């Protein structure tokens, strides 16, 4: 199966605060594994899953200094951006980064990622070639030119193809993957006509499809139960007496094949 | 393995 | 610029009156990340509400899960109330045990 690593980083400035708040979250296979928060009493990268406790003290020391370096980088970048957009003092501002790698089932690099947002909107991104930059904003051209002239892309490329892949291999070995199939049931709610609501519960990961049918409806967005698993439902308003004409189908990666269900 | 950025914006 | 929070209120386990459960308030798709979330019983703030750490999605919007222990009853009404700069007034979503 395929694999991935991501670091999602955020710095926020506020009218009062002397220094921005910086938060970094690391993910392996879309599951949080490390976290740094500058608001902590003694800010350090901390493990977020049990399998990371295997890493010794020098690992945490190095990563913590990386994060403190990022915190400085974000502080300076936030200041530079304020200038680029002619934003005055007295506002709140946000700078975000996503970076990392996707591996195929063979554990080889499929794609590197490096994108940034200012005020929640795309600012600059490293293209899939890992050599050139896309920047929409006129203000972002200043940064694009600066990074073209400094050769920033070659260095990010080296990280993405080297370190990102190599350390993801090490984390997949130490973390040795699993999924939880959805348990489904249909509820019955008489109204004017009855609402049949098909429930999917206890599943992981969150990606799932629910359909009602012969031929292909209200729903909710997939939501966390709070215990590591997810929930979803879909409903249809259906004639009283004729509820057996309708069948709910649940598609999830953990299923040997799609579940088919009806009101019983 | 956290990324360490290069040139500032 | 502002993105308005989407809110769902729902229990962790299938609700049964009299039986302790966990009530969730799942707030997504918002920007800026500063937000006030309160969970209410009969219109009054519940004091001991647990808050997930804030995270953001691949579209750069922020999300967070608030939760609290509660015991559903036939007559008590639960809700989540959110204040965010994208909305002039707070937004309240009521728990419906069937949703």
């Amino acid at each position: 199966g395929p694999h991935s690593m991501r670091y999602f980083e955020t710095a926020v400035s506020r009218p009062g605060l002397e220094e921005p708040r910086y938060i970094s979250v690391g993910y392996v296979d879309n599951k949080e594994f490390v976290r740094f928060d500058s608001d902590a009493e003694n800010p350090r990268y901390e493990p977020r899953a049990p399998w990371m406790e295997q890493e010794g003290p020098e690992y945490w020391e190095r990563e913590t200094q990386k994060a403190k370096g990022q915190e400085q980088w974000f502080r300076v970048s936030l200041r530079n951006l304020l200038g680029y957009y002619n934003q005055s003092a007295g506002g709140s501002h946000t700078l975000q980064q996503m970076s990392g790698c996707d591996l195929g089932s063979d554990w080889r690099l499929l794609r590197g990622y490096l994108q940034f947002a200012y005020e929640g909107r795309d600012y600059i991104a490293l293209n899939e070639d890992l050599k050139t930059w896309t920047a929409a904003d006129m203000a972002a051209q200043i940064t694009r030119r600066k990074w073209e002239q400094s050769g920033a892309a070659e260095h990010y490329k080296a990280y993405l193809e080297g370190e990102c892949v190599e350390w993801l291999h090490r984390y997949l070995k130490n973390g040795n993957l699993r999924t939880d199939s959805p348990k489904a049931h249909v509820t019955h709610h008489p109204r004017s006509e009855v609402t049949l609501r098909c429930w999917a519960l206890g599943f992981y990961p969150a990606d799932i499809t629910l359909t009602w049918q012969g031929e292909e409806m209200e729903l909710v967005e997939t939501r966390p139960a709070g215990d590591g698993t997810f929930q979803k439902w879909a409903s249809v308003v259906v004639p009283l007496g004729k509820e057996q004409n309708y069948t709910c189908r649940v598609y999830h990666e953990g299923l040997p094949e799609p579940l088919t269900l009806r009101w019983e | 393995k956290a990324v360490s950025n290069f040139a500032t914006m | 610029i502002q993105k308005t929070p989407q809110i769902q209120v729902y229990s962790r386990h299938p609700p049964e009156n009299g039986k302790p459960n966990i009530l969730n308030c799942y707030v997504t798709q918002f920007h800026p990340p500063h937000i006030e979330i309160q969970m209410l019983k009969n219109g009054k703030k519940i004091p001991k509400v647990e808050m997930s750490d804030m995270s953001f999605s691949k579209d750069w919007s922020f999300y967070i899960l608030a939760h609290t222990e509660f015991t559903p009853t036939e007559t008590d009404t639960y809700a989540c109330r959110v204040k965010h700069d994208s909305m002039a007034e707070p937004k309240t979503v009521y728990w419906d045990r069937d949703m």
